[PDB]
């Protein structure tokens, strides 16, 4: 046993995919939209998949057989395993809407969104080269057909096509990397890995050949995350796309690709090269989006480069060595998913509005005045605004990177943030002081968009009354690793 | 004096799906 | 293509002559 | 079981109720989206004879003696009190919206001349014609006040919001205007090209406004409007 | 054709792919006459007994831009002349009590008081208030901030910057009034029941 | 890779199918009672 | 609990983008709420008691 | 009003309990678009008071605090929205078409006055009165129009189409029919036999149009 939560997923997929194609393809139902029938069915997938993961939590490690040859099931896994689902579960709750206005026959595109899912549980849990990275080539696959997925547009389609070679050569650097590991290693699992690769310090101890694997397994994850060495074109993979696809994509895969990278580097190798690696990163991502925040101007694009920048706060928590940083990151891997959850929602509330600029988006003072309110807290929880929840991990971050004594990485995130906030206060000028351009009027959305923001405002502004509950949580994680 | 076909099953299924969020509680 | 496809389903074969079988 | 929910309906009656139960912080609530409107007939003592192709806007409360052509319309709110004195309305009259073709008891001397208008007459918006006779072909104004014994002759446009005083029958084409019953100018042929060309696009027009008699089932067939 | 009918008059009469729609925080006074293209916006007070039809143009009242009691407002078919006459009343103007309006493009601000008769063409600019009866012929552009007046509408005064100041407050304060009326009318109705009641004794 | 096998599969449908069968194939689709028929060009 | 009290706020403020005014019948929905608050409270007890324990592993694998 | 704000809420609480609670049975009878004018004499925490002898019609609103005393009659179409202040019409009066009685709110500009309408007023249709003491024995003309703090005082015969300007106190018996409000001439005494039996007249006229009833027939023509 011990595979029945990804067992589920698996076959609610295969379930959800036979009827999408049956139904999809009957004259006698009139070739119906499957698409949002298969959604609500698709979420309550996940949240029998959530229920199930969540039960068998001390069941988990059911057997040996399971966890030496294919996944190691841990404590660390669970917790984030039970986030990856409901941060997949809250990003669908925001997508139902954009089903409904586009003619979305696509029943297959919640089932990929359901098989992403599932390869991202199999890739949080993969404690083998092999199956981790069988389990990130299945989650970005099906993430690379639903970029894809509007072909009459070809912006979508050339967006895929950048993602999809932006993914097939971060998967296959990995897999170099794997072979390189492999071929020092003489076995291919973490658990043996880690034996092999403890306390390694390639200037201490000589380890050539693994080093050689290290550098490619380390460089490909980065692609994956965005992470600005190897940002490339995934910037332009988010504007290009709808704002709904560029949401899943935005957090999801980003969460179950850091939860991996920790499993998969901290456990696994001991040398100086990789938390360094991760410190620069961090500077420069965090530098890249200040500076971009500033440069960019396509509200979408913005909070793209606004979550890279955020992305960079997260890599620091991995750089600096210290269990509670590792801690941290997960403090604000957790806010900036519910943030960028939040932002892309507020986004998805002006559906009615096409491709349009900040100002555009400005004069929502007059009309939607609460909603002008909710865009605030979104950039501020972004800014580090000290009220905010982002600004308290931001500060975990940040405390912790001080005994960590990353002062100089510490300093240019406090300058970025510095940075972010002008930028941000002249957006909430543009909001309401000035630059109304035009007085536009908007539209609603449903419930769970509204919820979505609800939830999560609320919880945003409510961190500073109750802030004790998510700090425990994510330390337990980093201590379980 | 009824509605639908099916509609009747899935009335009937949100009772006995509540019955049991009160169950499960309860046991 | 929606081109009408050649559905080899049909009714079973009934050899039909005409009326004038017996007596016109 | 279900269809026996109307205990659920039992139960609203119960809280559609609780509004007695909470009107008591003053006097709240006499209003209760009644039923009742004797509006669209309203028969006094004589019935209107109004066609069955006369588009009468259900708010137009066309009381009494009443007679509207075929083709012509009796656009939105427009009460037409034909109670104390006899109404007539020609082919293609499209009394349009908010208007007062209520006719007269008498105004300081006797004059009970019942309101006749002709055909094609496109009578403007808000329009009030108290106790004049109307001739066929003009275009009175959106607005206009036409007063008792107001012979408004053929193709004489009334300005927009143009009152009109008591005896002052327009000559034909003399567009007429102001405050005071004075005369403006003489406009053009295009003027009546195109009242005849009003004319006959409202009486369409009005033919057009069948939704607005549309049935239950029909209503809600036409909320069908969200997928197309 | 048989009178009385049971229903009343729907407010809302849609013809043609074209739905009057209103948006959400616009009172629409119960016995208005929405039809055609008439897009209220937010805000927005269609008061009582206010015809909005609907021609080949379209109406649309603008945010806070309320049409008082008893006022009509047509739109006429395309009057090409100078520009598509399709009424546009723009942010916050007044349309007060027992008006006309008729393919004029109101300019934000404005306050067009009481029984005051327009006609096509007619841009009343910006932040312009006109007097009671404020009749106007096609075309006559009532310039910025001048109030005006008159039955061939003849030019009055212009206006202190105060009391363009005060106009958005005289726009607000009847939204507030808007708003205390919207609170009195719920999402759904309850004539249904007496209609059914009205039924079952049938 | 029996999973990524059939993604594969489904993959190759949902791109390729080219709009060749019931993605698009299922019909024009048309309402009479909201079409205008020549009341609205 | 407090969670019902933030369950009221959550349910309004939601649909003010639709500008739906007040609230409706779904919208009294705090008990549902006030339940993940005592859930909330409740986890953090087995998770402290975990977290504890976290720091205990950690010293037994030590050794 | 606090305690009226909860009533709109169980009131909601309740609708809903049938809008979808018991409707969803097959009924779609709560989606049709009746029409809601038929509140007649609308409420607020003010309410309006009706006596029996005052005919009003079911095509005319009577918003806000209204006070229709005897013989007042409010025809098809008309509008006392009085919200602000009291709509204090008195007895015998007859408003007679689709005219406006206000009080409408606006900014205080003018610190909007009570319209206190006096006894046998024969208001014209159309007029557009606002803000406006008119006193007793009043006609007002067709397609008229009044302004702020007006006092029509006695047998104060304002003509058609006409627009009488704000506070003026116009004197008793003096004719005023124009835009700029002006006297034009001291009313003569058969147009006074005219204006005191046509408040007779209709006070009779709308007493009959004996709304009261329901026509099925047309009910269930309308239904198919
Ligand atoms: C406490 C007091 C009560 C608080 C509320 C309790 C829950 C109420 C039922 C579930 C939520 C439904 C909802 O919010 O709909 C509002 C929404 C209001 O719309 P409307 O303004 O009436 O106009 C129609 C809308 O357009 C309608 O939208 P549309 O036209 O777009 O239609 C799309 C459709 C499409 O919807 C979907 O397909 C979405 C389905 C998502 C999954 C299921 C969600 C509901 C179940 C949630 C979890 C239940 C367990 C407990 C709670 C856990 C935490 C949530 O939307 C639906 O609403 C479909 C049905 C949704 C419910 C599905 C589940 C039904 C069985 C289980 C009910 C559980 C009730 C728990 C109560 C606990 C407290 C007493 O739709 C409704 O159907 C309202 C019904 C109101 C009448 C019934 C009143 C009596 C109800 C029973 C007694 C009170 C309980
Ligand atoms: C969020 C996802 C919600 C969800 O899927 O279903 C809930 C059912 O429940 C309540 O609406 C009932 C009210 C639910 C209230 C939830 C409050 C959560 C508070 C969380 C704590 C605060 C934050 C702590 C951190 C919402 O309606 P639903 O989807 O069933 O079904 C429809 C519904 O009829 C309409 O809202 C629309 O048609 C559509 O948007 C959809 O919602
Ligand atoms: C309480 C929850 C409300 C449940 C409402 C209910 O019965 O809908 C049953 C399923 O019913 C259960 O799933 C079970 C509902 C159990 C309700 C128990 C109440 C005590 C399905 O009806 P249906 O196919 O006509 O679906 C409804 C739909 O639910 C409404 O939201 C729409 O507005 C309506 O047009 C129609 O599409
Ligand atoms: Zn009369």
């Amino acid at each position: 046993l011990a595979v029945f939560p990804e067992i589920f997923i698996i076959n609610a997929t295969f379930i959800l995919l036979i009827h999408g194609v049956v139904f999809s393809t009957s004259k006698k139902y009139d070739y119906p939209p499957l698409a949002s029938n298969v959604g609500w069915l698709g979420l309550l997938s996940v949240l029998i998949t959530l229920l199930l993961l969540a039960a068998g939590a001390p069941l988990l490690t059911i057997a040996h057989l399971f966890w030496n040859n294919l996944f190691r099931r841990d404590n660390f896994t669970y917790f984030c395993q039970i986030f990856l689902l409901l941060s997949t579960a809250g990003t669908i709750s925001m997508c139902f809407d954009f089903f409904d206005q586009e003619r979305f026959d696509a029943f297959e595109f919640i089932v990929l969104i359901l098989l992403s899912t599932c390869g991202m549980l199999f890739m949080i849990s993969a404690y083998d080269l092999i199956a981790m990275y069988l389990a990130i080539e299945l989650q970005s696959l099906c993430f690379y057909v639903i970029a894809a997925s509007k072909r009459k547009s070809e912006f979508s389609t050339e967006a895929g096509l950048k993602y999809l070679i932006l993914g097939a050569f971060s998967s296959g650097i990995l897999l170099f990397g794997c072979s390189m590991i492999y071929g020092s290693t003489g076995a291919t699992h973490f658990d043996q890995l880690a034996k092999i690769l403890t306390g390694y310090e390639i200037t201490g101890a000589r380890s050539s050949g693994i080093f050689m694997g290290i550098l490619f397994i380390a460089v490909g994850f980065l692609f994956k995350i965005t992470a600005v060495p190897f940002h490339m074109w995934a910037p332009d993979i988010y504007e290009g796309s709808p704002t709904p696809v560029t949401a899943f994509l935005s957090i999801a895969p980003k969460i179950s690709i850091f939860a991996n990278i920790l499993r998969v580097f901290i456990y696994g190798s001991y040398g100086a090269t990789l938390q360094q690696i991760f410190f620069f990163c961090s500077i420069a991502s965090m530098i890249l989006g200040a500076l971009a925040a500033m440069a960019q101007t396509k509200v979408k694009r913005l909070l793209a480069y606004s979550s890279i920048g955020h992305v960079g706060y997260i890599c620091i928590g991995f750089s600096c060595g210290t269990i509670e940083g590792i801690q941290s990151l997960l403090i604000g891997i957790f806010i900036y998913a519910l943030m960028t959850m939040d932002a892309f929602a507020i986004v998805l509330a002006l559906r009615q509005t096409r491709v349009k600029y900040i100002a555009d988006l400005g004069a929502l003072a007059k009309t939607n005045p609460i909603l002008a309110i909710t865009f605030s807290i979104t950039m501020f929880s972004y800014a580090g605004i000290p009220p905010l929840a982002g600004f308290c991990s931001k500060f975990y971050l940040f405390f912790a990177a001080l005994g960590c004594g990353a002062y100089f990485l510490a300093l240019v995130g406090v300058v970025t943030s510095v940075i972010g906030c002008f930028y941000y206060i002249r957006l909430v000028k543009r909001m309401f002081f000035d630059t109304p351009r035009t007085w536009i009027l908007y539209e609603p959305m449903d419930r769970n968009k509204s919820l979505l923001l609800a939830m999560t405002s609320f919880f945003i502004t409510l961190f500073l009354l109750y802030p004790s509950p998510l700090f425990s949580v994510t330390h337990q994680m980093a201590l379980s690793l | 004096v009824s509605e639908d076909k099916n509609r009747n099953y899935a009335v009937v299924a949100g009772v006995v799906a509540i019955v049991g969020s009160i169950g499960w509680y309860l046991k | 293509a929606a081109a009408a496809a050649a559905a080899a389903a049909a009714a079973a074969a009934a050899a039909a002559a005409a009326a004038a079988a017996a007596a016109a | 079981r279900a269809f026996y929910s109307v205990g659920f309906w039992i139960r609203e009656t119960g809280q559609a109720l609780d509004r007695l139960g909470c009107r008591l912080q003053g006097k709240n609530y006499f209003r209760e989206q009644l039923s009742r409107h004797r509006t669209l007939m309203n028969v006094f003592d004589k019935a209107p004879i109004v066609d069955k192709e006369a588009f009468v806007a259900p708010s137009a409360s066309v009381i009494g003696d009443v007679h509207i052509g075929r083709g012509s319309s009796i656009w939105y709110g427009c009460v037409l009190r034909g109670d104390v004195n006899t109404v007539s309305v020609g082919s293609g009259t499209n009394i349009q919206d908010n208007s007062l073709v209520h006719v007269a008891k008498s105004n300081l001397s006797g004059k009970v001349h019942p309101t006749i208008i002709g055909d094609n007459v496109t009578i403007g918006h808000s329009a009030v014609l108290h106790g004049c006779t109307v001739e066929d072909e003009t275009f009175i104004g959106m607005g206009a006040t036409l007063l008792d014994g107001v012979v408004v002759e053929k193709h004489g446009m009334v300005a927009a919001g143009a009152l009109v005083r008591q005896n002052t029958r327009i000559p034909s084409g003399e567009v007429w205007g102001g405050n005071p019953a004075r005369f403006l100018r003489k406009l053009t042929d295009e003027e009546i090209a195109f009242i005849s060309q009003s004319a006959t696009n409202y009486s369409n027009l009005a033919q057009a406004h069948a939704a607005e008699n549309a049935k239950p089932l029909n209503v809600i067939e036409f909320e069908k409007v969200l997928r197309k | 054709r048989v009178k009385w009918d049971y229903r009343g008059q729907r407010q809302i009469i849609p013809l043609g792919q074209w739905l009057p729609k209103v948006a959400v925080d616009a009172y629409v006074a119960p016995n208005v006459v929405l039809a055609g293209q008439v897009t209220v916006w937010d805000g927005s007070s269609v008061w009582n007994g206010a015809v909005l039809r609907g021609d080949l143009n379209k109406i649309t009242v603008g945010f806070c831009s309320n049409v008082q009691e008893r006022c009509v407002v047509h739109a006429a078919w395309s009057s090409p002349t100078g520009l598509p006459a399709a009424t546009i009343i723009d942010r916050y103007v007044t349309v007060g009590a027992y008006s006309l309006l008729r393919s004029c493009t109101i300019e934000p601000e404005c306050i067009i008081g009481q029984h005051s008769i327009l006609m096509e063409g007619s841009l009343v600019e910006t932040r312009s208030i006109l007097e009671a009866g404020s009749v106007v012929p096609p075309g006559r552009r009532i310039p910025s901030g001048e109030l005006w007046g008159g039955n061939p509408a003849r030019f009055i005064r212009t206006l202190t910057n105060e009391e363009t100041l005060e106009i958005p407050k005289l726009a607000v304060a009847i939204n507030h009034l808007s708003g205390d009326y919207f609170s009195e009318f719920l999402p759904y109705s309850t004539v249904y029941l007496e209609v059914e009641k009205f039924k079952k004794s049938l | 890779p029996s999973l990524i096998l059939l993604v594969a599969m489904i993959g190759a449908i949902v791109l390729t199918m080219h709009r060749t069968t019931k993605v698009k194939r299922q019909d024009v689709f048309r309402r009479n009672a909201i079409d205008f028929r020549r009341t609205i060009m | 609990m407090v969670g019902a009290l933030l369950g009221l706020g959550t349910q309004m403020y939601s649909n003010a983008l639709r500008k739906l005014p007040y609230m409706r019948h779904p919208w009294e929905h705090v008990v549902g709420m006030g339940l993940g608050a005592v859930f909330a409270n409740q986890l953090v007890k087995w998770d402290v008691k975990l977290k504890e324990d976290l720091d205990v592993m950690l010293a037994k694998a030590r050794a």
